[PDB]
């Protein structure tokens, strides 16, 4: 199935995924397409940050759902 | 209705203002300290300060006494001040930014379809309580706040967690320094200021907050500076 | 060697450190003394924001240098 990821610039990343895919898998796919390291990525759906070990199915993310990508800042 | 609390981080606040369609003539910067040397690092001019401070029991007895004194004894508040009440747990981030922009409207530029421009045009004649109910219902700002709460160097807490930290805005309107806090029933007039002295005068109010709570370190100030 | 960390309140925290200590180590020492979690800490020296993986030596922070601490707290 296809899902959409919108960035702060308003750009759309389209991913091919399965309901059984983990949030880690999705972050790997975003790294493949955009070159953003997974550890910097925060995926948001229904106002909630998604956890690495859970599946798209766990969050009722379906075909053509839109997620939001935010970047965790490094601080120091 | 319950929102997520925003990180006191200029990168987060500047991104939020961009999403609300403000042109970046003004950008938030950190304030490192309150002495002249560290304040000299803030770019000038400054048209607002946002202060994050702790809501402790000591703070609350002072807030109670201040409210009772001003209700019974009076104060001057110019008709030009834009004030809104807080009726939403953890929206003080949004209400602080609206206070900062709404009270500098003449120095601000907005893009095509700015959601903040639309909010300000529609709420211009509303009472402070009506402005608060309008924000409860204003989806474009609620979803922008939501995104912004997930930004910053820290993770957003659970929506159920109690927040004991609070944002207020300090601005110059019509010759005076106003503290705008949606938790209070009115602006607080802190006396005379000017465009040229707002940073110094605002920081003098921030100092009084810190001296009333001498054992607390949980403070942050950001200054809205010309870009 | 001793270094000083000034907060926005103007409070001075004294730390015992070595030149080889990382910015992460200094933040851990501030957590030990003040109970501020490292993730909320942002350290500045000579107007420049410091990175976690670098040493005091990297920044020429010496005996009795003063750093500035900004807190990335969340407010309602
Ligand atoms: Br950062
Ligand atoms: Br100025
Ligand atoms: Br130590
Ligand atoms: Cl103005
Ligand atoms: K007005
Ligand atoms: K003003």
């Amino acid at each position: 199935m296809q899902i959409f990821v919108k960035t702060l610039t308003g750009k759309t990343i389209t991913l091919e995924v399965e309901p059984s895919d983990t949030i880690e898998n999705v972050k790997a796919k975003i790294q493949d397409k955009e070159g953003i390291p997974p550890d910097q990525q925060r995926l948001i759906f229904a106002g909630k940050q998604l956890e690495d070990g859970r599946t798209l199915s766990d969050y009722n993310i379906q075909k053509e759902s839109t997620l939001h990508l935010v970047l965790r800042l490094r601080g120091g | 209705q319950r929102w997520l609390p925003l990180e006191a981080n200029p990168e987060v606040t500047n991104q939020f203002l961009k999403q609300l369609g403000l042109h970046p003539n003004w950008q938030f910067v950190d304030v490192y300290g309150m002495d002249p040397e560290l304040l000299s690092m803030v770019p000038r001019p400054v048209c607002a300060v946002l202060l994050l401070f702790p809501i402790t029991e000591k703070y609350e007895v002072f807030r109670t006494e201040e409210e009772e004194k001003i209700k019974s004894q009076g104060q001057d508040v110019t008709s030009s001040v834009y004030f809104m009440k807080q009726t939403i747990s953890n929206a003080c981030g949004t209400i602080g930014l609206i206070h900062a922009i709404a009270n500098n409207k003449d120095k601000m530029h907005f893009e095509s379809g700015s959601t903040l421009k639309k909010f300000l045009e529609e709420s211009v004649s509303m009472s402070p309580e009506e402005r608060a109910r309008y924000l409860e219902n204003y989806d474009a700002i609620r979803v922008t706040h939501e995104t912004s709460a997930h930004e910053g160097q820290t993770e957003a807490p659970s929506i159920d967690e109690k927040v004991d930290l609070h944002f207020i805005a300090l601005v110059h309107v019509d010759g005076h320094l106003y503290e705008l806090d949606g938790r209070k029933p009115f602006p607080i007039n802190h006396g005379e200021t000017s465009d040229e002295t707002l940073l110094e005068d605002a920081i003098e109010v921030c100092k009084k907050f810190m001296e009333r709570d001498p054992d607390e370190l949980r403070f942050n100030a950001i200054a809205l500076s010309a870009a």
